[PDB]
């Protein structure tokens, strides 16, 4: 199968021709997204099999192959890119400067951008290229617009 | 059954386009992994 670092589009053939249900990061062996869009069921890569590894429905990821990867996080001042991956459209950066998500045991950063579900997984990322976080998992704010948590995963 | 699809590079875009504002919310997450507004 392809093992190539990289974004991937994740694919199901059991509904109406093929349907886009989410996106996902390559690195270091190891594919990362969000539990919503997989259910931490097995997947597909050409004739191989990516099999899950570690995952968790509160934080929202699941990573297959091997331990959560990603670590680098957002320094709370500078604008990043949502590297988006839409239904059947071709991947596009889109500069944002991050609001901020305050809960009860912390404060996470969030970007108010606005596309399909089946988007949920694309990568955001910092100047260096680095992977700070998915994209899919949020909520609606008032006047029906979205906004995301950039969530992010622990590297043990 | 799912299956993957490689839609490129994870790269900065220097020059891509700018857009969203950046709100402060107050938010909770629940056990289900849930984000809702606090007020
Ligand atoms: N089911 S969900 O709440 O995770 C969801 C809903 C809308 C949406 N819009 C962009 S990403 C995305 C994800």
């Amino acid at each position: 199968g392809e093992t190539t670092d990289g974004v991937y589009r994740v694919m199901t053939r059991r509904l109406l021709g093929s349907t886009q249900v989410g996106v996902g990061v390559m690195q270091e062996g190891v594919f990362h997204t969000m539990w919503h869009v997989t259910k931490g069921a097995a997947l597909r890569s050409g004739e191989g099999r990516l099999d899950p590894y570690w995952g968790d429905v509160k934080q929202d990821l699941v990573s297959y192959c091997g331990p959560w990867k990603l670590d680098a996080a957002w320094d709370g001042l500078s604008e990043v890119q949502l590297l988006a991956v839409p239904p059947g459209e071709r991947a596009k950066n889109i500069q944002t400067l991050p609001g901020i998500f305050k809960t009860k045991d912390g404060d996470i950063g969030a970007v108010a951008l606005d596309y399909p579900a089946g988007t949920s997984g694309s990568p955001i990322l910092d100047k260096c290229g680095r992977v700070i976080g998915l994209y899919g998992n949020g909520v609606v704010i008032k006047n029906g617009s979205y906004v995301s948590a950039i969530t992010q995963g622990k590297r043990e | 059954d799912m299956y993957i699809e490689r839609a490129g590079d994870i790269t900065w875009e220097k020059d891509a386009e700018v857009t969203g504002n950046s709100p402060r919310l107050d938010v909770a997450l629940d056990e289900s992994g849930d984000f809702s507004l606090v007020e």
